[PDB]
This record gives C-alpha cells, sequence and structure tokens, in this order.
C-alpha cells in the first residue's frame, strides 16, 4: 500500500494504459498534474503531455485511486533525491521510464493489494 | 475651410428632438438635392440633447446644440454652416 | 520506433523535437535528453488480430479487475476490424 | 438619513486632528528608525516617504475611512517602533529592485498588451 | 430509515427549541431569530448592539451558564449589505449543551469587543481583524496576528486573490529579502465543477 | 462508538505542570485500555457507507457496472 | 382572462391553455428531468424520463407532452415519480457502454448528471450489453452509436431545423438504430448543432476529440464575426489556447444554433498567423523588424504625402474601434478616401440614412411576416441563421416565400419567380401576379442581398426593390411600424463602416489612385499593384497571411476577433462587443492601439488613449455604436425612396447568380476560413464523398 | 525472487540503473508538446 | 451617536489592492449562459462578477501557462444585479452590466405533429 515515486504503466501488449481521461488531474489536491491530449496517428486517445510536479505533489495517492485503468500508480521507490529543482519536474518520458523500470515490483504490489480496493 | 461632412444626432422619442425630426421629415430630401456630394450622417441619440457636427479639413470638428430648436432654427443653422458665415 | 531529428536529437513518441534555431537545446548540452524507447503505437501494431466467431464480444484488457472497464465491440462491419477503445486490441469475425 | 455608527471621529475636523497626531509621531520616529535599522537611506528621504504615504490617501472624504486609515498607520508605527519589523519590511516601501514601468502610451504599446 | 442514514434525536430538538424560545423571550431587545437545525444545533441571531448583553446573559444566567467560548470567527458574504457575519460558539459544561450566536457588520461599522465576557476572545478578535478587516472597539491591543508585518489587505475576504499580490525572494544586489508583484510560472487552474440538474429539492428558492 | 468502551478520566488537583504530566501518562494507560477493548470487539462488515453517491464504489464494480463507473467519475471529478 | 389555475406541489400557478405539465413546473422553478424533449423541437415523448404523478391519479403522465388540466396538482417529488425516474434511468443504463473515461462528454453528460441526481447508485443488470457499428456522416461529427439512447433529437432537428431528411431509425425493438441506412454524409450549414443537442457522446465534435475536459475550460462570451448575423457564441479556452466554439443563447438573433463555419473555423486561428512587424530589405523580400522601425517607416510615408494621395481599404473582419481610428488618422491627413471592399450604391441617400442599408424588419421580425421576397441572394449560405429563422417561420407560421435569382436549395419550398432583373420592374409596374400577392399580404417583407449589389446594377436593383416597397406601402396602406424594406449583409464589418462614414465600394481608389495605401485586413483582392501607380506604398494590418500580405511594403500584425474586446454591428444594425479570450500571439497588438501609436509617431496624435476613450469617440461619430443590445431605429424609407428616383440607371440582361451556389462555396470565405484545415476537409468531403 | 520470479515483459528494463543525479545521464526536463501557433511564411519572390 | 454623512461608499484605500489593479481593470457583471451541451439550467440562477482577461504566456520550462495578474481566477457570486453593482462601485472597479437573458415561453403541442393541413406534420417519429 505504501506510496512511492509515481510511474506510468502499460498493458502486457506494450501499449500504455493511460487514455487521457484527466480524472487524476481533476482529483489532484495540489494541482501537480498537467495533461494535454489529442488523437494518435492510429486514432487512439492518448496523451501528448503528462507532467507531475514532484515539488508540488503531496503523495496522497488520490490519482492512483481515481485512475480507472490503473495507468498512474505511485510506486515503491522512495530513494530518488535530486541535486537540482529541475529534475523533480517529471514529464511523460520520465514517468514511462519509471514504469518500465519498476513494473515488476509495481505489478507484484498491485496483485497483493488489489483485493482490498 | 472646406466642409467635409455633417452629422445630425437626434433622439427618436424625446421632445427635445421634435424640431429636428420635423426638419428631416419635411426638407432633408431638398437639402440632399442641394448638396448631392456632401455626406449628411443622420444618427440617433438616447437621453442626450440633439446635436449637430461639422467636420472640416484636416480633422477639425465643431458641434452645436439643436435642443428645443424648431425646424426653421436647425435649418438656419445648416445654411450658416454650409455658407461658412457665423 | 525512435527516430532522429536532422539536428541529431531523438524524436519522442509525441513527435516533438527542438528546431535548429531553438535556443532551448542548450539545456541538453553536457547532459542528455530522456526519451522512452518503447513506442506504444508500434507495440500495439505488432499484436495479432483475434479471431472470434461471435457477432458481439467484450474486452476488459485481461486480468479481470486489473484491466480496464469491460466494453462490448460490434463486429458486423467486414471492411475494418473492431478495436478496443481502452486497450487497442483488434478483433475480427472469420471471414470466408 | 445615511446615519452610521462612528468609530472614533464624528466629523472631519477631529479626524484630521488624529491624522496630524499620527503624522507628528511618524515624523518624530523617522530618525530613530533610520539609525536603529542601519538603513542606507537619509532622514530626509524617509520623511519624504512618510509624506508620500500620507498623501496617497488625500482624496478620502469619509471620516470612518479616515480614522480606520489612522488606526492602520498607528499599527504600522507600533510595528516599526517595537522593532517587530526587520530591515526588509522597512525597505519594502522603496521598491528598489522593481524596474520602473513607463507611463506613456508608446512604451506600454512596445512592451506588451498591458494598458 | 436505513443504516446508511444518520438517526434523528427529537428529544434534544425539543429541548433546544424550548431553550431558544426561553432566551428569545428574556431578551426581546436584541434577538432577531432563533433556529434549530435537523442535526440539533441551536442558533440565535441578534442585533450587533446586543453582543455584550446576550453573551453576558448566556455566560452568567443560572439556567444558561455557558462558561466556555469554543470558537469565534467571521464569514464573508459579498452579496449582503452587511458583508460579514460574526459567529460565537459557546459550550455549557453544567448542562452539556452548545449554542451559537450570530451577528453582522460591514467594513466600516465596529463591533464591540467581548474580551470582558470571555478572555479567550482576545486572539480570536485579533484574527478576525487580520483576516477580514473587522474592527473591534475597546480591544486591549488589536493588531495583526497571522499575516506578515506590513502586509496589506485582508486575505480571507472573498475578493482577495488566492495567491495574493506580492511575493518574496532574496536579492543579492541589495543583500536582503525583497517583495515583488506575484508572477506564477504555472497559473492556478480554475475548475468549473458546479453541475446543472439541481441536487436538493428541499432547498429550492422561489423563482421571483 | 465511545459510549461502547470503558475507561477512566484522570483528574488533576493542583493545576500545575506536574499534574498535567501525570494526567497525560494516565491517558496513555487508558488509551492502552481502549485499544484492548477495540481489538477484542472489532465487528465484521463494510468499511464505508454503502451509498455510491457519497463513497466511491469498488474497483471491480467501477470496471463492471455502468452506474458504478458514472458515480466514480462524478465523485472523483 | 383564459388562464387556468393549476398546482405544483400544492402551490397555485396560472398558465395559458395548452401549457404542458413540464412548463407548469418550470413556471415554479423546477426543471423536470428529460432526455428526448427539447424546447426548440417537436414533442417526442419516448424517453419517458419526465414521468410525473398527478394527485388522485393512479398512472403517471409524460410532463413534456401532457397538457395540464385545471385544478391538477403535480407531485414532482412524490415516491411514485422518483421510482419512475429510477426505473427509467436503470433501463437507459442497462445497455449503455462503460465509456465515460474515453467519452468526450464526460463532465457535460446529461445522462451522467441525471443518473447522479435522479437514478440509483448501483446496477442489477447481469446480462451482456448490445453493441452497434458506427456510422460515417462526414468529417465534422464523430459517430459512436453504442452510446446512443435513441432519443431521436438529431432526427427531429435535421427534419425541422436543418431541412434535411437524411436521418431516421432503422430496425425494430432493441435493435433499432439511428442513422442513414447508407453511406451518406450529413452535410449542411447547420449540421454541427446535432452535437450540442445530443445528450450523450453518440455525436461529438471530430476536430475537438480528446483535447480537453469541460471543467478545465474557461468560458468567454463573445460574438461571431464569420458573417453579418452576429450570433452570440461562447469561446472555450484552456491555458491560453482556444479549444472550441459553443453557441450562446440569444432568442432574437440565433436562438440556440450557430453555423458550421462559425463552429469549426477557429482551427484557422492557429495557422498562417502574423506575429511580427515586417518590412522590405534591399532584395525586396519581407523580413522581421521591430515595432519602432516599422512604425517610423510608415510614419515617414504618411508625413510625405497628404490629401488624395493617402487611402485606406477595410476588410470584412474589422471592428468599429480600428475603423474610427483609421478614419481619424486619415482625416488628420485630409484624406477622405476611406473605402470598404463591399459595394453599396451611394446614389441618392447612400449611407446618410441608416435604414437605407439595414435589415429593418430584424431577424425576430421574420416570425411575424406572412410573405417574404428574396432578391439576388442565397440566405442559406450568406446568413445561415437568418435562413433558419425563415425556415422556422415557414414551418410554423405558414410563411409564403418567393425568390428572384438562381433556383438554389433553401431547405424549404419557395416560388421561383424567375432569374432576370426585369422581373423586379414587372412587379413594381403591377403586371406580375406576385405584386397582387404582396398587396394582399398584411406583413409583407422584401429582402435584397448585398451580393446582388456587388454587380454594376446595384443602384438600379436597389431602385427597383425600393419601388416595389413603395408600391406596397402606397397600396396596402400604413400597417404601422413594419418596415417592409430590408437588405441582407454578408460581412461583419460592413454596417459599422457604413455607420462611421466609410465610402462603400472601392471606386474612389480606382478613380484617384493613391501613393500610400492602407490595407486594414483587406483580403478581397479588389485592388492589386496593377491598379496602383508605380512604387505605391502599401501597409497591410491584420492577423493572417493571405492575398493581402505579400504585396505590402510594411506588415503590422494585428489581433483577431478572439483576441480583443471589439465592437461589431450585425445586419440588423445591432451593436455587439466581443471579449478577450486569449491575447494576440508574438508581437501582435490591438488594431486601434496600432493606429494610435502610428498617429503619435507621425506627430498627429489622436485624443483617445484607452478603449473607453475610443468608444467615446465612436459615440461622438455614431452614438448607436455604444448601445450594445439596441436594435430599434427610425425608419426613413420615404426620404430614401424619393432620393433614389433622381438617377435612372438601366438594368443589364444578366441573370442573378449568388456567389455561393452550392455547399462547397460556403466553407471558404474569409482569411480565417481559408487558413482552417477543418474547412478544407469539409470542402474535400463535399467535392468528393465516401 | 529466486523462488518465484517476477512476471516477464518485453518493455521491462533488462538493466537496472541507479540514481543518476549530479551526473551527465541525469534527467533534464522539457516540454513534450508541439508548437501551437504556426507563423506565416512570406514568399521568396519579390513583389515588383 | 450617528454621523449622518452624505457620501458614496469607497473602501479602495482600505482593501490593500495595488493602484494599477483598480483603475485599469474592467469587471463584467452577468448571469452566466447555459452550457448548450446540457439542458440543465441550475447554473444560470445567480449573478457573476469576473475580471478582464490578461496575458498568458508559455513557461520556457515545462511549457506551462504563466500569468502575471492576481485576479485571473477571481469570480464572485451575487443574488441580484444591484448587489453586484454596489459591490463593484464600493471597490472602485469599472464595470459592464449585461441584462439577464431568459428563454421566452413557447407553445408546445403534441397534436400538432399529426396535422391535417399544416406544415408542422412530421414525416417520421
Ligand atoms: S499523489 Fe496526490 S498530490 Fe501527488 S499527483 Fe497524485 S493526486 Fe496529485
Ligand atoms: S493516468 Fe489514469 S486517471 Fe490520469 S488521465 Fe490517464 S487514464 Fe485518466
Ligand atoms: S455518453 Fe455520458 S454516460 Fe455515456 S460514456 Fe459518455 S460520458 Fe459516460
Ligand atoms: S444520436 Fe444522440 S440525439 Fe440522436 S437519437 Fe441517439 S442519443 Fe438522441
Ligand atoms: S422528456 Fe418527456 S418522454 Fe422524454
Ligand atoms: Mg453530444
Ligand atoms: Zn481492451
Amino acid at each position: 500500500r505504501f506510496r512511492g515515486e509515481h510511474a506510468l504503466r502499460r498493458y502486457p501488449s506494450g501499449e500504455e494504459r493511460c487514455i487521457a481521461c484527466k480524472l487524476c488531474e481533476a482529483v489532484c489536491p495540489a494541482q501537480a498534474i498537467t495533461i494535454e491530449a489529442e488523437p494518435r496517428a492510429d486514432g487512439s486517445r492518448r496523451t501528448t503531455r503528462y507532467d507531475i510536479d514532484m515539488t508540488k505533489c503531496i503523495y496522497c495517492g488520490f490519482c492512483q485511486e481515481a485512475c480507472p485503468v490503473d495507468a498512474i500508480v505511485e510506486g515503491p521507490n522512495f530513494e530518488f533525491s535530486t541535486e537540482t529543482h529541475e529534475e523533480l519536474l517529471y514529464n511523460k518520458e520520465k514517468l514511462l521510464n519509471n514504469g518500465d523500470k519498476w513494473e515488476a515490483e509495481i505489478a507484484a504490489n498491485i496483485q497483493a493489494d488489489y483485493l482490498y480496493r | 475651410l472646406g466642409l467635409r461632412e455633417i452629422r445630425i444626432h437626434l433622439c427618436q422619442r424625446s421632445p427635445g428632438s421634435q424640431g429636428v425630426r420635423d426638419f428631416i421629415e419635411k426638407r432633408y430630401v431638398e437639402l440632399k438635392k442641394a448638396n448631392p456630394d456632401l455626406p449628411i450622417l443622420i444618427r440617433e441619440c438616447s437621453d442626450v440633447q440633439p446635436k449637430l457636427w461639422a467636420r472640416y479639413a484636416f480633422g477639425q470638428e465643431k458641434n452645436v446644440s439643436l435642443n428645443n430648436f424648431s425646424a426653421d432654427q436647425v435649418t438656419r443653422t445648416l445654411e450658416n454652416v454650409l455658407s461658412g458665415k457665423a | 520506433g525512435v527516430r532522429t531529428s536532422p539536428t541529431g536529437e531523438k524524436v519522442t513518441h509525441t513527435g516533438q523535437a527542438y528546431d535548429d534555431g531553438d535556443y532551448r537545446r542548450v539545456r541538453f548540452s553536457d547532459r542528455q535528453k530522456e526519451v522512452n524507447e518503447n513506442f506504444a503505437i508500434d507495440l500495439i501494431a505488432e499484436q495479432p488480430v483475434s479471431e472470434v466467431g461471435s457477432r458481439v464480444i467484450s474486452c476488459d484488457g485481461g486480468g479481470g479487475a486489473l484491466g480496464h472497464p469491460r466494453v462490448y465491440i460490434n463486429l458486423d462491419k467486414e471492411t475494418k476490424t473492431g478495436t478496443c477503445g481502452y486497450c487497442g486490441l483488434q478483433f475480427r469475425q472469420p471471414h470466408h | 438619513g445615511t446615519s452610521v455608527k462612528p468609530i472614533f471621529s464624528r466629523d472631519m475636523n477631529e479626524a484630521k486632528r488624529r491624522v496630524r497626531e499620527l503624522y507628528r509621531a511618524w515624523y518624530r520616529e523617522v530618525p530613530n528608525t533610520v539609525h536603529l535599522f542601519q538603513l542606507d537611506i537619509s532622514v530626509k528621504q524617509g520623511r519624504d516617504k512618510v509624506r508620500e504615504m500620507f498623501m496617497k490617501n488625500a482624496h478620502v472624504t469619509d471620516p470612518r475611512v479616515v480614522d480606520l486609515l489612522v488606526i492602520k498607520g498607528k499599527m504600522e508605527l507600533e510595528e516599526t517602533i517595537n522593532v517587530w519589523k526587520q530591515r526588509t519590511h522597512i525597505m519594502r516601501f522603496f521598491h528598489e529592485t522593481e524596474a520602473p514601468r513607463p507611463t506613456d502610451f508608446l512604451s506600454k504599446f512596445y512592451v506588451g498588451h498591458d494598458p | 430509515t436505513r443504516p446508511t442514514i444518520r438517526p434523528r434525536n427529537d428529544v434534544v430538538h425539543k429541548q433546544l427549541s424550548a431553550f431558544g424560545q426561553y432566551v428569545a423571550e428574556i431578551l426581546p431587545k436584541y434577538v432577531q431569530q432563533v433556529q434549530v437545525s435537523c442535526f440539533n444545533e441551536l442558533e440565535i441571531f441578534i442585533h450587533p448592539d446586543g453582543v455584550i448583553p446576550v453573551l453576558t446573559f448566556l455566560r452568567d444566567h443560572t439556567n444558561a451558564q455557558f462558561k466556555s467560548l469554543a470558537d469565534l470567527t467571521a464569514v464573508d458574504v459579498p452579496t449582503r449589505q452587511n458583508r460579514f457575519e460574526i459567529v460565537y460558539n459557546l459550550l455549557s459544561l453544567r448542562f452539556n449543551s452548545r449554542i451559537r450566536v450570530k451577528t453582522y457588520t460591514d467594513e466600516l461599522t465596529p463591533i464591540e469587543s467581548s474580551v470582558t465576557v470571555y478572555k479567550a476572545a482576545n486572539w480570536y478578535e485579533r484574527e478576525i481583524w487580520d483576516m477580514f478587516g473587522v474592527f473591534f472597539a475597546n480591544h486591549p491591543d488589536l493588531r495583526r496576528i497571522l499575516t506578515d508585518y506590513g502586509f496589506e489587505g485582508h486575505p480571507f475576504r472573498k475578493d482577495f486573490p488566492l495567491s495574493g499580490y506580492v511575493e518574496l525572494r532574496y536579492d543579492d544586489e541589495v543583500k536582503r529579502v525583497v517583495a515583488e508583484p506575484v508572477e506564477l510560472a504555472q497559473e492556478f487552474r480554475k475548475f468549473d465543477l458546479n453541475s446543472p440538474w439541481e441536487a436538493f429539492p428541499a432547498y429550492r428558492q422561489p423563482p421571483e | 462508538v465511545y459510549d461502547q468502551v470503558e475507561f477512566d478520566v484522570p483528574i488533576g488537583s493542583r493545576g500545575d505542570c506536574y499534574d498535567r504530566y501525570l494526567c497525560r501518562v494516565e491517558e496513555m494507560r487508558q488509551s492502552l485500555r481502549i485499544i484492548s477493548q477495540c481489538l477484542n470487539k472489532m465487528p465484521p462488515g463494510e468499511i464505508k457507507v454503502d451509498d455510491a453517491k457519497v463513497s466511491p464504489p469498488k474497483r471491480a464494480e467501477m470496471k463492471t457496472s455502468m452506474e458504478s463507473l458514472i458515480h466514480h467519475f462524478k465523485l472523483y471529478t | 382572462s383564459n388562464l387556468i389555475e393549476v398546482f405544483v406541489d400544492g402551490q397555485s400557478v396560472m398558465v395559458e391553455p395548452g401549457t404542458t405539465v413540464l412548463q407548469a413546473c418550470e413556471k415554479v422553478g423546477m426543471q423536470i428531468p428529460r432526455f428526448c424533449y427539447h424546447e426548440r423541437l417537436s414533442v417526442a415523448g419516448n424517453c419517458r424520463m419526465c414521468l410525473v404523478e398527478i394527485e388522485k391519479a393512479p398512472k403517471v403522465v409524460a410532463a413534456c407532452a401532457m397538457p395540464v388540466m385545471k385544478g391538477w396538482n403535480i407531485l414532482t417529488n412524490s415516491e411514485k415519480s422518483k421510482k419512475a425516474r429510477e426505473g427509467v434511468m436503470e433501463f437507459l443504463l442497462a445497455n449503455h457502454p462503460l465509456d465515460c473515461p474515453i467519452c468526450d462528454q464526460g463532465g457535460e453528460c446529461d445522462l451522467q448528471d441525471q443518473s447522479m441526481m435522479f437514478g440509483s447508485d448501483r446496477s442489477r443488470f447481469l446480462e451482456g450489453k448490445r453493441a452497434v457499428e458506427d456510422k460515417n456522416i462526414g468529417p465534422l461529427v464523430k459517430t459512436i452509436m453504442t452510446r446512443c439512447i435513441q432519443c431521436t433529437r438529431c432526427i427531429r432537428f435535421a427534419s425541422e431545423i436543418a431541412g434535411v431528411d437524411d436521418l431516421g431509425t432503422t430496425g425494430r425493438g432493441n435493435d433499432m438504430q439511428v442513422g442513414t441506412y447508407i453511406e451518406k454524409m450529413f452535410m449542411s450549414e447547420l449540421s454541427g448543432n446535432i452535437i450540442d443537442i445530443c445528450p450523450v457522446g453518440a455525436l461529438t465534435s471530430k476536430p475537438y476529440a480528446f483535447t480537453a475536459r469541460p471543467w478545465e475550460t474557461r468560458k468567454t462570451e463573445s460574438i461571431d464575426v464569420m458573417d453579418a448575423v452576429g450570433s452570440n457564441i461562447v469561446v472555450s479556452t484552456r491555458t491560453g489556447e482556444v479549444m472550441r466554439i459553443l453557441p450562446r443563447m440569444h432568442e432574437d438573433i440565433n436562438e440556440e444554433w450557430i453555423s458550421d463555419k462559425t463552429r469549426f473555423a477557429y482551427d484557422g486561428l492557429k495557422r498562417q498567423r502574423l506575429t511580427q512587424p515586417m518590412i522590405r530589405n534591399e532584395k525586396g523580400l519581407l523580413t522581421y523588424t521591430t515595432w519602432e522601425d516599422a512604425l517610423s517607416r510608415v510614419a515617414g510615408m504618411l508625413q510625405s504625402f497628404q490629401g488624395n494621395d493617402v487611402a485606406a481599404i477595410a476588410g470584412g473582419l474589422v471592428d468599429a474601434e480600428a475603423l474610427v481610428a483609421l478614419k481619424d488618422l486619415l482625416n488628420r491627413v485630409d484624406s477622405d478616401s476611406l473605402c470598404t471592399e463591399e459595394v453599396f450604391p451611394t446614389a441618392g441617400a447612400g449611407t446618410d440614412l441608416r435604414s437605407n442599408y439595414l435589415l429593418n424588419t430584424t431577424i425576430a421580425g421574420v416570425e411575424e411576416a406572412d410573405v417574404i421576397l428574396l432578391v439576388g441572394t442565397n440566405p442559406r449560405f450568406e446568413a445561415p441563421l437568418f435562413n433558419a429563422r425563415i425556415r422556422k417561420s415557414w414551418l410554423h407560421n405558414d410563411l409564403k416565400v418567393a425568390l428572384i435569382g438562381s433556383p438554389v436549395d433553401l431547405t424549404y419550398r419557395y416560388d421561383h419567380l424567375g432569374d432576370s432583373p426585369k422581373i423586379l420592374q414587372d412587379i413594381a409596374s403591377g403586371n406580375h401576379p406576385f405584386s397582387q400577392i404582396l398587396k394582399e399580404a398584411k406583413k409583407p417583407m422584401v429582402v435584397l442581398g448585398s451580393s446582388a449589389l456587388q454587380r454594376s446594377d446595384g443602384t438600379a436593383i436597389l431602385a427597383a426593390v425600393s419601388n416595389i416597397a413603395q408600391n406596397i406601402r402606397l397600396s396596402s396602406g400604413v400597417t404601422g411600424d413594419w418596415k417592409v424594406m430590408n437588405i441582407l449583409h454578408r460581412i461583419a464589418s460592413q454596417v459599422a463602416a457604413l455607420d462611421l462614414g466609410y465610402k462603400p465600394g472601392v471606386e474612389a481608389i480606382r478613380k484617384n489612385p493613391p501613393k500610400v495605401l492602407f490595407l486594414l485586413g483587406a483580403d478581397g483582392g479588389c485592388i492589386t499593384r496593377q491598379d496602383l501607380p508605380k512604387d505605391c506604398f502599401i501597409i497591410y494590418q491584420g492577423h493572417h497571411g493571405d492575398v493581402g500580405a505579400p504585396m505590402a511594403d510594411v506588415i503590422l500584425p494585428g489581433a483577431a476577433y478572439t483576441e480583443k474586446s471589439a465592437t461589431y454591428v450585425n445586419t440588423e444594425g445591432r451593436a455587439q462587443q466581443t471579449k478577450v479570450a486569449v491575447t494576440p500571439p508574438g508581437l501582435a497588438r490591438e488594431d486601434w492601439k496600432i493606429i494610435r501609436a502610428l498617429s503619435e509617431i507621425a506627430g498627429m496624435t489622436l485624443p483617445y488613449d484607452t478603449l473607453d476613450q475610443v468608444r467615446s469617440r465612436l459615440e461622438e461619430v455614431s452614438p448607436n455604436l455604444v448601445r450594445y443590445d439596441d436594435v430599434e431605429g427610425a425608419n426613413y424609407f420615404q426620404q430614401a425612396n424619393e432620393l433614389s428616383k433622381l438617377v435612372n440607371q438601366q438594368l443589364l440582361a444578366d441573370p442573378l447568380v449568388p456567389p455561393q451556389l452550392t455547399i462547397k462555396d460556403f466553407y471558404m470565405t474569409d482569411s480565417i476560413s481559408r487558413a482552417s484545415q477543418t474547412m478544407a476537409k469539409c470542402v474535400k468531403a463535399v467535392t468528393e464523398g465516401i | 525472487p529466486t523462488t518465484k520470479p517476477p512476471t516477464a515483459r518485453k518493455y521491462i528494463w533488462t538493466n537496472h540503473k541507479f540514481n543518476v543525479s549530479g551526473t551527465p545521464q541525469q534527467y533534464v526536463p522539457y516540454s513534450t508538446t508541439r508548437k501551437k501557433i504556426q507563423e506565416w511564411v512570406p514568399p521568396s519572390t519579390p513583389y515588383k | 451617536q450617528l454621523i449622518a454623512v452624505d457620501e458614496k461608499l469607497d473602501i479602495t484605500t482600505l482593501t490593500g489592492v495595488p493602484e494599477e489593479h483598480i483603475k485599469t481593470r474592467k469587471v463584467r457583471i452577468f448571469v452566466p449562459a447555459r452550457n448548450n451541451m446540457q439542458s440543465g439550467v441550475n447554473n444560470t440562477k445567480k449573478w457573476k462578477m469576473e475580471f478582464d482577461t490578461r496575458e498568458r504566456w508559455e513557461n520556457p520550462l515545462m511549457g506551462w501557462s504563466s500569468t502575471a495578474d492576481p485576479l485571473s481566477n477571481l469570480v464572485l457570486t451575487f443574488s441580484t444585479k444591484e448587489d453586484a453593482v454596489a459591490f463593484a462601485e464600493k471597490n472602485g472597479w469599472s464595470f459592464d452590466v449585461e441584462e439577464r437573458k431568459v428563454p421566452k415561453p413557447k407553445s408546445k403541442s403534441y397534436g400538432a405533429n399529426f396535422s391535417w393541413n399544416k406544415r408542422t406534420r412530421v414525416s417520421t417519429k
């Protein structure tokens, strides 16, 4: 259940789960999420911008409980201190990389906890 | 010194514009035949005294009140403006 | 499917890359630009189209409660295939 | 009609009397504030700032607004005298780090859309 | 009702209504309205001139003796001619009951300080003055308690902007912290969440 | 549920710091007592009010039922 | 009188006979739940969401269709009506797809909101849902019919408002579907409104798909400038970017609808934009420069020449502020050659009398007329909402319509009197039977389009139409303040320019070629460098790079209608003002501010400095430009008609052909429309269809 | 993970990386969207 | 005990608002228009006061929307038009007032759908 650094997950096929519904952005109590979207080249509903300000985030986990497709999660990493302010302003590439980096542990934790949700 | 255009602002229902309304309705057509190339802009005010504007060369503008004037009074004002005499 | 801009920078899956005259490229000097190497559009394009002998079928993304909301896809049109609006998986009736 | 409950002043004369008392107190305090906060400004410019702050409100014709302004100025003086403020609070009256904003039409037209 | 619905307590409702009638009868000079909510909370609306008498009666009367001032605050309603309403919350330990007293004021009318009735009101009235600009007469020492020194405006007013007018930073040229007009790197995103299709028919207003 | 648990309220006698210290220690002991009672009397059932117009539904219901998805959307937006 | 007494939850209210239960409840302040009922459409009564209980009645009634009877007590919040609402919502949600996260109408769904407010909080539907295949009805409306609730709002709107009978229901029972039954595009000037009327995400805007959520958008109320109707609109913006255009309700102008161009041409505001001042370098090419250099270069030429050598042309999207600013600036130069690209006959009264160039009957007045005659115009494309009002009057008031010109499709039947202009003379003389038809009419109306005035016979055509109107007045007598005479304008800047004293047409420029020419958004191509002397100085001020830009010497980037608070006057003579939704991009500035700065640089500083002072100057010139909802005005038909008898120009034997003949000519009219990709897609779709 | 390994995916990193702050491979933030307003391009041919 | 002074209310010197956010602003007093995407009218009941839109620009980092005015998100709700006008006047704000737009009552007749001789007869239902 513990909330760590945010990550963007994807389906087993390799496509990202996020469908740009902007529910996490609407629920975010700190307005830490910025989302922009448009139809993709194949007509899919996908984001072109997904920014999380980690210096504005309160790590409440409301975004992950508002997501209807388990796209945004707050992963178990907590040792991600930074030497500059700028590297704590995450964009979509950073969050997708975090998801690809932590997917094994994230999926194990979700399997452990999803029956309580 | 050359007159460029004349603007007449009269209110549609106010009794202060009755003379201007009568002037227009009776003799604006004759005034327009007399000056076929001079633009006489008739516009409507609202809760404002009737007024007459004259534009001269290089953007010079002067205005005179036509409040409570009869048709003859505003007529004489227009010949005074057109002829250039005070 | 990461491509390279004529300047030399990697073009991300959103297609953006700083122009030649853009001063903002200076932020990547002595550093690097994060680009995710796994393009979702290509990865979902590699998935084979599922063959089902039913007129209407449902998709939930797999895993049951761990996927997306369950939706039903009509497969009456033979010119194209039915695609899930959540997951992107494709379905088709066995023509001929 | 238009009968309202007074705060301190029934009319304008005693409101101006309180204004003059507050001005006297501020004028007296300026040199002590300049010395005690180790300000780089002079006493003349501090008194000029006091005069300017008093003159910003010269248009008020309501005695209640006037005596509320006097109350606010007296709170300001109490903060200054008791050294509850630091040097930054005193120096905030001078806006030394703000680039001047030109007033004429052409400058505002050149800089941006702000009238 | 059902187990998802909060139960009602008619006995406490009747007791509060009776005591509200009692207080209104004893002080007809100041009491303007008495209300009891569905969750058993008693409110007494009074004229501003009666703050000291009503509070003294509620503190000292044998049948009331509200000896504790739980909270004192203000609410800003810009649409009213009297902009601010002052709310007093009192607790009676003798009778295990709570009462609320509301009055009103505007930007220029002072409200009498109640520090003689309750010593706890000293900081509450200071906070009200700091956040709303409501002046309290005969206060021992009225001054800002929450905002920074020299802060201009009253932030808790509805028309005060959320992020204020000035922001602070350290300037190396003058070797001190300076104040400058606010400029957001990202503007606060205003959300229009209120939906049509009105929710509670019991609170429907006449269409005038 | 505080009417369903039993504990004592420590009361001071001198109104000084020592009495408040003793009162706080006694409240710690009484909190241990209440914790014991709560552990021994935990009931079964749901954890939030079974009213989807206030409390969000479960994830499975949100991903299965139309009403649950609508209510989840509206409650989180 | 004839009012009857009825009760809503025990409270009395007096209603007219024929009032339904829904309207009786509305008079009290309650909105009855609805899905199929629309105030603008015919009653359907199929969604059954408006079921309500009448006291002492065992069976609930449909509030949208049941006329209320005297003495009825409507129980709007009784257990019976609440249970009916819950059951109907359950039935509606049984087959609905779980598409809320991917549906474009998440926070704007009537289904979602009414399920939250009147339905249950859970489902007991354990079966599988239905799925239907989507339809392709063009590049404007995206179609996902699994979300359709079969309320038939789109069908009724298409049949009654748009005049297009391409929509319907095929199948039966649960398998009944809304569509065309064939591959066919629902293309009309009002096709985009079915997106608004659709309560669910079955019909959504295709260019708007997936881009924004409703709670994020900021709402700016503004005025459309795509035509001369001036329909009220709402501009949705988010993070300083225009997202979409929504209609804003105004009963007198556009009711609830906007045209497709108005709805979808905002895509052109993000392309081909002018963002920086530009001048010519030594090679003769356009290069970027500062505001100071360009303004000084223009001011030097302005000071070099005076009088007749300085001229200005105003485009179709110019506000009154910029118009009066330019007029004052050129008057300080002693230049009166201030012209517009649109032509109006100056003979006789000209622009001196305001009623000579206005739609005197007004848009709302069409509902009162019994006979209307259209001369040399295509109202369907030139003024889509005016044509919609005509169609509504034809449908509901049994209005009789006749046309002189090309037999265009107007979405209603009319009488084609012919094509030749001599028919006007025949009607005025009295030989044509339509003259007698107009004679019997109690509220006759004659409409002449400015497109018919664009040809060389404009004065003669106007004289013939005025003769017809004068014959009507002389024969049928004075019915009152009916104002038979009318003119339909096509561009949003024409009426304001005529009110300010601009010379209609560009004949003055051709007669007296200038050496300094101002192009205030002029992209009509009326004047090119061939019509100008050698080394003529051309200044183009505008917001788009179009036909007017490349031939200019100095380019001044201006603001579009969405980027300024600007005054526009519609074809009725009603003045309206826009509001700032976003700021101009780059170095672009407000137009009147540019003119005032240029005046200061040249030493001819203008008195006004703020927008309020500009509007004070507008009031000084034409006081009606500051009355922001007034349409009333004095009728001077007799004077203009008498003055029109002086000249006797002859009519040519050329058929009346409107510029827009089919739908393909409607999408591309102005610089904003020509820079829009959505308009290009519409043109491609109508040219070749799939 | 030796007794029961994590689920294998094609997109999961094969090589784990540590914290790279204060290092040339550090994360550098940037906007991931395209230009919103397109400028007009003047023609290359002189008018006269 | 009562001054009985005749002067219009003015509290600009007490609100702490900067000088250039008082004289250069233009508030709009209006009833918000109904969102035409929905049929509900519960959002068109009260009066609103909003400020004129100022410049928004793109942050060089993150491309976020930056602003320089503090009143870009300030919206006030009023019961009546007179209350909003009084509030705007006492705060020293220049205002524009827009009259409330009400949908006019209409005549609906289900029987007109099946008309014997009028054009209101529907071709389908
Ligand atoms: S954890 Fe909370 S604060 Fe952080 S992004 Fe998610 S919703 Fe926002
Ligand atoms: S992360 Fe989840 S909640 Fe946020 S926009 Fe994407 S799908 Fe919606
Ligand atoms: S139409 Fe409404 S209820 Fe249906 S999926 Fe879209 S938002 Fe949800
Ligand atoms: S498409 Fe929309 S408007 Fe048409 S019938 Fe279906 S729900 Fe109604
Ligand atoms: S609204 Fe009456 S049945 Fe649909
Ligand atoms: Mg829709
Ligand atoms: Zn799927």
